[PDB]
């Protein structure tokens, strides 16, 4: 939860610098997976880059409220991760098969979503984790469809 | 043809606001002689990524933690901390060591003779600040911080915005007018101000108070702010945001005491400070926590925090400009995005390897 | 380790008051793949549908012992999740290929495990966990075996 | 045919009971004016799932923590917490503000004049509770709750089910009949009994208390139960269990005094306690714990609880009706069972999807 | 993070003392996969195999900072291996697909690693996570090479 | 042909050594009416492999944490807690309860009268240790601990391998000889030593100190070494060391008083302590910490730990031999390390599976 970042070869404050310029593009609208991959890589190159806690700044915390807090929604985030359904083509970040509906979520809820609202404007993350939980089952995505088998036959 | 599906993005380059309702996070100042820990006294881990330019644009659930002179941030002002030891000299009341640091101002009460607006409400836990002088005051050269919980908290904060409250204590000089006629002064005087920070920090600094009534330090205290919100919403106490003001600017550290002699037939008390030592100090965040410093607005009406050629930070130090504001700021934890290919959702490349088989064939 | 169940569509009470009807035919003896999956589905969902840990409730925490040791069960059982080998058409939960010896684990040591009971006559969590390492090895079951090649062949 | 495998249920819809082993739980009432923190004003989530029946059978390693009148609960009685400002007037003693709550009832010795039962064991580290009267009792209206260790601990169970001690102090007038004669009273007397909390809850009330010799009260300290259990295993302090059992009922805010008058040439000491104020509370506790509402028995011999059509709960209110017992609940972690197919464990759908296609051809 | 090991058939002692005299060949130089294998599935299968955190001793606990350092050293690592790409055949640990380079990493910082030391001279984990990372995409790896799809046909 | 590949070992069967720069770990002790907690009476849940022999060959970043009598690691010493319970006789001063227990041994100045090596760095903030003796000793037979800030620090290792500072009181007899002459004996007398904790077990044990100055018990307080490191690095206090070496031996417990006669018509002061009871206890760490017992040598120059034919334990108990050193050591978290396949790396047996079922048509 505490990490000093030396070795590594883009710090945070780079990776969030030069993602903002996408991020404009990616607030605005539907992009593509390659943009978004693009865009996300190096977050994800740097959090998945970190050696160890550090010791010399870890040892000193005297409140550990904050960081049990955000230990416990990272084990939760990784908790949902763990039973996601992904493309296999993806790697870097998870690609459900839940279709994106326009008409149930308009382009609004998503960028005040992007923004960090979680206003009664917002994308509801509950009631979509639900659908696509709903919508992932093995038995369901796992085996291609007929026109895949069909193609290949 | 074109597909979009829903993807979680588990580290996002993104950025959310440090808020009122989040727990203290940790400021790391470089010098333990002066200022308590947690200490390091490491430069950034990248100092070449310092100072980098972002356009922000975010919204929020809970009032942003933000400092400086704008609102929705909390002002920046000199708090003054003294420790007086006794003498025992007929001449002399006490010998002083006062520190000047730059931390969260009060609001002032303009109409009530330009004191502090104070608030009772929600008292935390804590041992009261001291009323008396202790005696045997050992260790005087080693400043010893204490946390204590003053008689009144002061208000940091009490608009729109919501409503800011600090149970440490504030101290200053002041008389104690309560059995004296109507001629002793009660209005509450600074020792130090901002320029005593600032300016000709290499030069010799004195600074006399002399009044026919003694000299009275209070609240006493060597605390530092812990401000809280109160309204809309009740969250923890922030004792780690003075950290990251103290370092904007030099510290002072003052030796002084307060002498009595005559005058008119009449006791004449005289409080002398005086400095030459200023301490820079270098206080940081460190990942998943940074600083947004620069053009910081907040509007409260939407929960909008925007800013136009704001840099990404992490440390504060002395050459720290306040015509800028710092607005805290951790790394955003996974998000939901639609995103767009050119074919369906596929579990694994099995069709792909069985056709490139097929076609070797 | 505390959430707001406001958006979800069954809160933790109607979950457990929902499934206790068919808990107890589970308690009677070994049901179906179906039957199970039917019964755990509603508490996987609300399991995996939560937003973000509530920071109204969690920053009032001031004993934090408690929250530590169930997030470190929790992170354990994450752990040993990530290493079991599971069927391909359940993702709700992992069947793993251990074979259930009924002579080894006699149907009471399975129903006070499910009662939540620890003494003598329970089922020896550890020693089946051994045992489930043990014979659930990639390279023992990650290849189909003979008798399905020639199937397909 | 029929393969049975072993499987994994991360997410169960189990419950387990918690258990005196388990550290302090988090328990949200939703009044701050008189009860400390957390604090939480909201309803249920949700609220329409509140009361859902459902039978119970479980098993446990460690006691539960369960409250009611029946083996293995802890059974409530009100608990009086007094406040007191000395007056220097001559024919007052004091000012009171007394705050009556239903809590943890302790054991009786019913052969030592209807005491209290008390253990000396395992005493904790902590303030001990005040036996003087501070002077200066300022924030008289604003009751303040401190943690303070009492002189003993009273015991709430001491059978086969466990022993639970409660190093929390227990407040009673009695009389400092150390000096006088045999004709000196030592029984103590409680101020508020159950009824004070549920009949006539709009209606006046009043107390009483007359004696030659004077009242004085104790154990004092404004603080609340935290039980523990010391055998057949020793437990960390429950201090959340009390908050559970004062929302039970409406909690009764008294004033009055102690005066003074001449009977018969000799001192006569009147207590007189007033109260037309109460305060409905609401205490709640979030997943994934719950409560199980109903007629809870617990057999240590097989160390089973059951129960049959209770109520999954999540709040308690003054409502409750304490016919029923309450036992603490947790949602259940990942279990092991047995499930049976109809083909053997496969690790991918590889050779379905390798039929498929030659079936397609 | 606490445990009594009292059903399993090896503690931690036991897997530490046997496992040392193979560790001594594995700190002199590159080892095959089967000695790897066989030297740490001891320890694998002890730390897939403890029960639940022992509440007698955890209860106990006041100072919880080391407890919270170790649990987020855990779930760093934990979020670490779920983005791994491991080759099929072994599931007791994870072999990348990352090449090891004798001529960037000489045998003395694998040596140092190994021992547990972070001076100038050991093997810089940060550096090589991220190349791992970066070099083992989906849409690098997953699909077979040409060399193998030619063999099939 | 031969391919390698770097591979991650999430739960590698290595030790790491726990350092100064650790925060404090677990250590049981099974007699909770001598030692405070963590409490645990349970034998190793493995008792056949303890001892189990292990050659070590480790490195490590920051100094480990080593007890004995070797370079690098904190050498042990017995240490005399007393309490005081004065008398209204006047021929007698004080009755006392001590406990000699095996702890850490702090450096000795050779040419400062045989006293004890001190700093004043880096003061902890805590209740400071009392001066007087409190009148009111009730519950005297229960020793009750309690954690106190010594006037000074003392070394317990000041060499190359860190300096290791210890603020918790070390108690020794003295005499107060501001005001006497030069015939006041200026050293320290220990009540006990080495062999009082080893030799003749079962036989009664006495102390005579005599002296025409009375006998003074200082630093006073009933608190156990707190030892951090402040130099090359600043760590955490780790107040379970003293745990571990405390179960080494038998605990000796000492009854006895000051009294006062007449010699020479001068005051003659007498201080009597007997013992015939001597507590044995089993100290206690649990996976992933383990301890390794034998001739650790720690090179600091490359920062290095050997040892041959160590042992690994998890227990300390009374049979433990001191000419073995103790190694405080926790399983490794995951490695990287290159390893050498016979084939390239593969995702899936997808080729594998096809090439088996065209092998089989
Ligand atoms: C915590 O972190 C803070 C912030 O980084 C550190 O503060 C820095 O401290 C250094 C060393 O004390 C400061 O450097 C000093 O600054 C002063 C001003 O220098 C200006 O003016 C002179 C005029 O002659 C110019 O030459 C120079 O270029 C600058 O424009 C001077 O007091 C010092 O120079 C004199 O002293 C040094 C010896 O100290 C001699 O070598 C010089 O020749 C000269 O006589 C010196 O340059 C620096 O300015 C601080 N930075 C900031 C941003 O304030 C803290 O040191 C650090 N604390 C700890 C404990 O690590
Ligand atoms: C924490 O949570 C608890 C539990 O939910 C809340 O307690 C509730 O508080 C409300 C508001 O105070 C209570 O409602 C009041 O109840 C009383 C009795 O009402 C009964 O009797 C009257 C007789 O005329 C009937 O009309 C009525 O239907 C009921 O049968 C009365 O004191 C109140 O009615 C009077 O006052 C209100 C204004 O307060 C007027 O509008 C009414 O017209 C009338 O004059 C009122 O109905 C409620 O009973 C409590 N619930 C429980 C279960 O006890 C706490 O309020 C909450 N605390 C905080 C700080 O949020
Ligand atoms: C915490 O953990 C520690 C460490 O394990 C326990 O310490 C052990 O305590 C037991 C019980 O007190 C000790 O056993 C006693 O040892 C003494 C020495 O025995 C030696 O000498 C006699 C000489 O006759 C030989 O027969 C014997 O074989 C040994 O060589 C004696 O005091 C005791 O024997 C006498 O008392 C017992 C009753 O107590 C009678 O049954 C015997 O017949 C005899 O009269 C006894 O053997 C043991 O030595 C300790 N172990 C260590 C390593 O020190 C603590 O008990 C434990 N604490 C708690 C609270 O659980
Ligand atoms: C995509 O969404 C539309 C609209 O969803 C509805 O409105 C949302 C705002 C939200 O409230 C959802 O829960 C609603 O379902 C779906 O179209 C609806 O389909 C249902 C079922 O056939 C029909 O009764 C409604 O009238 C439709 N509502 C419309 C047209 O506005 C649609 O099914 C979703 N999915 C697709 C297209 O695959
Ligand atoms: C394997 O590594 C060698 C050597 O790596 C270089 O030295 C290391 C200590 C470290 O600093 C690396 O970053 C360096 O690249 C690589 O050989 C180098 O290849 C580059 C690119 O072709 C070339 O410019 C350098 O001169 C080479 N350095 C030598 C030969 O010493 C090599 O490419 C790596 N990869 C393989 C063999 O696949
Ligand atoms: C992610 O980081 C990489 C570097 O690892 C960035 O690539 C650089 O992009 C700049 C600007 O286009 C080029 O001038 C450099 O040559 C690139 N460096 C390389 C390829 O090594 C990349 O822009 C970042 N991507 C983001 C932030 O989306
Ligand atoms: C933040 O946004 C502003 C406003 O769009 C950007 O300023 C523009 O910069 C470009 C490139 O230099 C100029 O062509 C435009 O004229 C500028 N616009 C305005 C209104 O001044 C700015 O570059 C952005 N900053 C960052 C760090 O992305
Ligand atoms: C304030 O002034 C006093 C008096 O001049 C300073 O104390 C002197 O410090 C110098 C330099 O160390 C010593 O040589 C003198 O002996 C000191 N005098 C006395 C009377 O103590 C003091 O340092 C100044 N305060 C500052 C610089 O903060
Ligand atoms: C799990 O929850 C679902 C709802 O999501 C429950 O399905 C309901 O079952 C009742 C009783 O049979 C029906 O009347 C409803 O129409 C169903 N709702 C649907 C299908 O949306 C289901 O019973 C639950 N299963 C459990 C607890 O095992
Ligand atoms: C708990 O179990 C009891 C006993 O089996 C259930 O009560 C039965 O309810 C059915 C359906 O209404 C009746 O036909 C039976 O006669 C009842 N049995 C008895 C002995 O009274 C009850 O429904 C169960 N409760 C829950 C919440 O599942
Ligand atoms: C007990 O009685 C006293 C005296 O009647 C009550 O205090 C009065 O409260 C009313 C209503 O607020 C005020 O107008 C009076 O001035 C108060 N009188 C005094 C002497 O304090 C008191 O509230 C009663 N206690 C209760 C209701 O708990
Ligand atoms: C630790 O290493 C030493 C030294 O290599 C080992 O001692 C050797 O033991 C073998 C087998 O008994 C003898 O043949 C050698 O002569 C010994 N060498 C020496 C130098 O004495 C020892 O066995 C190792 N210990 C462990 C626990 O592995
Ligand atoms: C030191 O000696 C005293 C005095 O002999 C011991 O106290 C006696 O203990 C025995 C055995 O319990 C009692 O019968 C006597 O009444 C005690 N005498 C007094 C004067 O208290 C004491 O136990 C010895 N201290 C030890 C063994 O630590
Ligand atoms: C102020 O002066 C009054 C009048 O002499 C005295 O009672 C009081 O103690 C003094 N101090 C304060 C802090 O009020």
């Amino acid at each position: 939860f505490i990490f000093t970042l030396i070795a590594v070869i883009m710090g945070l404050i780079a990776v969030t610098a030069t993602a903002a310029v996408a991020g404009v593009a990616l607030h605005s609208s539907v992009q593509s997976v390659n943009f978004v991959n693009d865009w996300q890589k190096n977050s994800t190159r740097l959090w998945n880059s970190q050696s160890s806690i550090d010791q010399k700044l870890a040892n000193q915390i005297n409140d550990l409220r904050q960081t049990v807090i955000w230990m416990g929604d990272r084990l939760m985030s990784l908790e949902h991760r763990f039973q996601l359904q992904c493309d296999w083509n993806t790697s870097d970040f998870c690609i459900t098969p839940q279709i994106y509906n326009e008409s149930e979520h308009h382009w609004d809820m998503v960028r005040r979503h992007l923004q960090g609202r979680e206003d009664n404007l917002t994308l509801d993350i509950s009631k979509l984790k639900e659908q696509i939980f709903e919508a992932s089952k093995a038995h369901l995505n796992l085996v291609p469809g007929t026109e895949a088998i069909a193609g290949v036959a | 043809a074109n597909y979009t599906y829903w993807a979680y993005v588990p580290f996002p380059p993104l950025i959310r606001a440090v808020t009122w309702m989040d727990n203290p996070i940790e400021v790391y100042v470089n010098d333990s002689v002066w200022v308590p820990g947690p200490i390091d006294d490491r430069c950034p881990a990248k100092p070449e990524e310092e100072g980098m330019m972002i356009n922000i644009s975010i919204g929020y659930r809970y009032p942003p933690i933000c400092l400086g002179r704008a609102p929705g941030c909390l002002m920046p002002a000199v708090q003054n901390w003294l420790v007086e030891v006794p003498t025992v000299s007929p001449i002399s009341r006490f010998t002083y060591h006062m520190v000047s640091g730059m931390s969260l101002r009060p609001r002032v009460n303009y109409l009530q003779d330009f004191s502090y607006q104070r608030s009772l409400k929600f008292r935390p836990k804590g041992k009261p600040c001291p009323k008396e002088i202790p005696k045997e005051s050992k260790n005087t050269e080693v400043l010893v911080w204490e946390e204590c919980v003053a008689n009144s908290a002061v208000i940091l904060q009490n608009n729109e915005f919501g409503t800011i409250i600090d149970w440490a204590p504030r101290g200053q000089f002041y008389h104690n007018c309560s059995g004296q006629t109507q001629s002793c002064p009660s209005a509450q005087v600074s020792p130090a101000v901002d320029s005593d920070l600032t300016e000709s920090l290499d030069k010799h600094k004195h600074k006399k108070l002399q009044s026919f009534y003694p000299w009275e330090w209070g609240e006493k205290g060597i605390s530092t702010p812990r401000p809280k919100i109160i309204s809309p919403v009740s969250g923890p106490e922030h004792p780690e945001l003075w950290r990251l003001t103290v370092a904007s600017h030099h510290i002072r550290i003052w030796s002084g005491n307060q002498t009595l002699e005559t005058r008119d037939r009449k006791p004449f008390y005289t409080v002398d400070l005086n400095s030459s030592l200023t301490v820079p100090l270098q206080s940081c965040v460190k990942p998943p926590y940074m600083l947004v410093v620069g053009n910081i607005v907040i509007k409260p009406d939407s929960q909008t925090i925007t800013c136009e050629n704001c840099r990404l930070l992490t440390c504060i130090d002395s050459t720290f400009n306040w015509q800028h504001r710092i607005l805290l700021v951790r790394a955003r934890e996974g998000v939901w995005i639609p995103v767009s290919m050119d074919r369906p959702w596929e579990a694994s490349p099995s069709i792909h390897i069985l056709t490139e088989v097929l076609k070797g064939v």
